[PDB]
C-alpha cells in the first residue's frame, strides 16, 4: 500500500557479463583478435563497475 | 558649387549623431530617476473577513492584523488561504498572488545534463519491463485497469549489492520519458 | 563586534556577518588601514 | 536660380543649435548621475531572490536575510536577465531595492582548508617506494597534463 513493488538487481550472469564487457569494450581502439570466453569465466561475481 | 552649407551641414550631423547618443542618456537617467521612486509591500497570508470593508491577514510571521482593503480591488478572489501583498505604512489589501514555489524545489524539478538511453543499460532487460509496467503504461492507456476491475499500483523500490545498475537505470527511465519529474 | 566573511578587490566593499542580525555590505573608517583586515576574523562595527 | 548664401547661414544655425542641444544634454545626464550616486548610500542589506515572478496589469519576491519576505513591483538596478531563484543580492536599507548582485559566498572553514603555502619535499628523499610512486603519478598527475594521450584511445581515466 505504501511500497508496493520490490524489485531485485542481482549480479549479473554470464550472458550479462558478455553482454556488459561488449557494451563498455566497444568504443577503444582494439586490435588484433579478441576472445570473451576467458574474461567471462575469470571475472566471477564482479559488477558493471 | 554648392557647398557653402556643406561644412555647416556635417557640423550638423555630426551634433545630431552626437545628440542620438545624449538623448540615450537622457532616456537611461529618466528610467534610473522612475524606477527609484517606489516601495515595497509586505507579503501575507488571509485567513477571513470579518465585515464588508475588514478582513484578518496573517504575515508569513507569527502576527494577525485586522487590516482594510483597497476600494477598487475585486472582493471576490479572497478565499481564505490564498496570498496577498499589504501596504508597509498602513496595512492594506493590494493584491492577491499565485502560490509559492519554493527554490529547493524549483532546482529539484529540473537537473539531468545526462542523456542515458536504454542501448548502454544491459543484462536486466526484465527488471526494466517490470519497473515500466508501473509508470507508463496506467498514465496513458488508464481505462484498461478499469475494465478489469483494479487499481495500479502507486511506488516501488529496488535493491541489490552496491554497484548493479540501479541509479543508471533511474537515470535512463528519467532521461527517457516526456512527463514532470 | 562582528566577523568579516569575504572582501573584493579595488574597493573594500567588505561583506561583514553578525550573530543575530542579518549581513551588510561596509567600508573601513579613515585612521585603519586596510593591510590588517585579513578575513575570518571579529572586528569592530557601528551602532549606526 | 543662382547660389544663395541662405542655405550656408541655416546650415550653420542648424549646427551650432543642435551642439548646444548635445552640451546641454550632457550637463543633464551629469546632474542625474551626481542625483543616482547620491542615493548609493554604502550600508546595504544582503537577501536572497525567490521568485522572479511574471505579473499583467516583472516582478520580484525576496527573502531578506533578517527573515522578512518583500514583494517589488520593480525589480531596481539590475536587469532581470541575469536574476536566477537563489542568488545573492544586495538591497536598499530602506526603499528595499536591488542594487547591486553579489558573488556566491561559501563557509569559512571551507575556505579555510585551501593549500597557501606549498611544501618544499621532493621525490628524492623518499626510498623504496618506486613501484607505488609510479602508480599513483600516472593516475592524478598524468590525466592533467597529458589528457591527449587518453581520447586518442578511448579510455576515461580512474
Ligand atoms: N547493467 C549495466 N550495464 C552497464 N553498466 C552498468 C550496468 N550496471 C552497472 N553499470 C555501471 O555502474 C556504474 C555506476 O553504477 P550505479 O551508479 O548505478 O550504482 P548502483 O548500483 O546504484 O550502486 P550504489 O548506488 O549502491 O553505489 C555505471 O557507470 C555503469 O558503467
Ligand atoms: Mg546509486
Amino acid at each position: 500500500g505504501r511500497l508496493d513493488r520490490k524489485i531485485h538487481i542481482d549480479l549479473p550472469n554470464e550472458q550479462a557479463r558478455l553482454d556488459i564487457l561488449k557494451i563498455h569494450a566497444g568504443p577503444i581502439t582494439k586490435h588484433g583478435e579478441i576472445d570473451y570466453e576467458a574474461i567471462v569465466k575469470l571475472s566471477d561475481g564482479f559488477n558493471g563497475a | 558649387k554648392l557647398l557653402e552649407h556643406k561644412e555647416i551641414d556635417g557640423r550638423l550631423k555630426e551634433l545630431r549623431e552626437q545628440l542620438k547618443e545624449l538623448t540615450k542618456q537622457y532616456e537611461k537617467s529618466e528610467n534610473d530617476l522612475k524606477a527609484l521612486q517606489s516601495v515595497g509591500q509586505i507579503v501575507g497570508e488571509v485567513l477571513k473577513q470579518l465585515t464588508e470593508e475588514k478582513f484578518i491577514v496573517k504575515a508569513t510571521n507569527g502576527p494577525r492584523y485586522v487590516v482594510g482593503c483597497r476600494r477598487q480591488l475585486d472582493k471576490s478572489k479572497l478565499k481564505p488561504g490564498t496570498r496577498v501583498a499589504l501596504d508597509m505604512t498602513t496595512l492594506t489589501i493590494m493584491r492577491y498572488l499565485p502560490r509559492e514555489v519554493d527554490p529547493l524545489v524549483y532546482n529539484m524539478s529540473h537537473e539531468d545534463p545526462g542523456n542515458v538511453s536504454y542501448s548502454e543499460i544491459g543484462g536486466l532487460s526484465e527488471q526494466i519491463r517490470e519497473l515500466r509496467e508501473v509508470i507508463e503504461l496506467p498514465l496513458t492507456n488508464p481505462e484498461l485497469f478499469q475494465r478489469v476491475g483494479i487499481i495500479p499500483p502507486k511506488g516501488c523500490l529496488l535493491y541489490g549489492p552496491p554497484g548493479t545498475g540501479k541509479t543508471l537505470l533511474a537515470r535512463a527511465v528519467a532521461s527517457q520519458l516526456d512527463c514532470n519529474f | 563586534c562582528t566577523k568579516i566573511i569575504n572582501a573584493d578587490s579595488e574597493d573594500p566593499k567588505y561583506i561583514i556577518n553578525v550573530k543575530q542580525f542579518a549581513k551588510f555590505v561596509v567600508d573601513l573608517s579613515d585612521q585603519v588601514a586596510p593591510t590588517d583586515i585579513e578575513e575570518g576574523m571579529r572586528v569592530g562595527v557601528d551602532r549606526n | 536660380t543662382r547660389l544663395l548664401d541662405s542655405e550656408i547661414k541655416i546650415m550653420k544655425s542648424e549646427v551650432l543649435r543642435v551642439t548646444h542641444e548635445l552640451q546641454a544634454m550632457k550637463d543633464k545626464i551629469k546632474e542625474n548621475s551626481e542625483k543616482i550616486k547620491v542615493n548609493k548610500t554604502l550600508p546595504y542589506l544582503v537577501s536572497n531572490v525567490i521568485e522572479l515572478l511574471d505579473v499583467d496589469p516583472k516582478c520580484a519576491v525576496i527573502k531578506t536575510s533578517t527573515r522578512q519576505t518583500y514583494f517589488l513591483p520593480v525589480i531596481g538596478l539590475v536587469d532581470a536577465e541575469k536574476l536566477k531563484p537563489g542568488d545573492l543580492v544586495g538591497v536598499n536599507k530602506d526603499s528595499y531595492l536591488i542594487l547591486e548582485t553579489l558573488p556566491t559566498e561559501y563557509d569559512s572553514r571551507v575556505k579555510a582548508m585551501e593549500v597557501d603555502e606549498r611544501p618544499t619535499e621532493q621525490y628524492s628523499d623518499i626510498g623504496g617506494l618506486d613501484k607505488q610512486i609510479q602508480e599513483l603519478v600516472e593516475a592524478i598527475v598524468l590525466p592533467m597534463n597529458h589528457k591527449e594521450k587518453f581520447e586518442n584511445l578511448g579510455i576515461q581515466p580512474p
